[PDB]
């Protein structure tokens, strides 16, 4: 049909967990630039740590393409020497009339997912 | 090796200024190896020259 | 013969090779971190 019902239109996904290995000092300096990377202890040492970002993104619409409001939020966890995780941060990105979720666009490029599909050289016919 | 006397054979060491001075210690080590060579002699087995 | 030293105290900065090399490091390091932060702030604004 033809709906112009943008008041009652939304998107409330739970994004896939993304991890970053902070190896260098111009990786830590980037994360500190981002308003949306709140740490509990600001002095916390990120070097040679593996951060995982467990993030969900509420999005309301005003139009076909432009978003009325974007919202990304979730715990930031660090892998300890023992391989237990601990919360040491929160994502808290909020926006008005936006064309994108920058938080997920960041983590896609500068991070990775926990699993990675790898294609066979040649597809094998099963049946 | 008497003090205040530089031997006739001696090694040198580079000072922070860039010059090479007599070094008592290095020179001692050299002259002891040179004493043993005079008594026992020196081997060059497995030396390629 | 006259030997004129028109070198303004570089005699006395010790290990000048590795010093000069440390100085170029610190300028590049700073420039690179700053340029990487500048690239991401453009991408994460272009997206918004």
């Amino acid at each position: 049909g033809n709906y112009t019902d943008f008041e009652n239109t939304f998107q409330k996904t739970v994004e896939p967990v993304y991890q970053m290995h902070i190896k260098t000092s111009k990786d830590i300096a980037v994360l500190r630039s981002k308003e949306w990377f709140q740490l509990d202890d600001e002095d916390f040492d990120l070097l040679n740590k593996t951060l995982t970002f467990e993030t969900e993104t509420e999005v309301t619409f005003k139009n076909a393409n432009i978003f009325s409001s974007v919202k990304c939020f979730g715990p930031i966890k660090v892998e300890l020497p023992t391989k237990e995780t601990v919360e040491i941060g929160i994502v808290d990105y909020e926006a008005g009339a936006s064309h994108g979720n920058p938080v997920v666009d960041f983590l896609k490029r500068n991070g990775s997912t926990l699993e990675q599909k790898v294609n066979l050289e040649n597809p094998i016919p099963i049946a | 090796i008497p003090r205040e006397t530089i031997p006739f054979l001696h090694l040198r060491k580079k000072t922070p200024a860039g010059d090479w001075k007599y070094d008592r210690q290095l020179s001692s080590l050299f002259l002891d190896g040179l004493e043993k060579a005079a008594f026992n002699g020196v081997t060059f087995k497995d030396k390629y020259v | 013969p006259v030997m004129a030293d028109l070198n303004g105290g570089l005699q006395f900065v010790p290990e000048l090779k590795e010093f000069t090399a440390k100085l170029r490091k610190e300028l590049v390091e700073t420039s690179e971190v700053r340029k990487a932060v500048s690239i991401e702030t453009a991408l994460e604004h272009k997206v918004v």
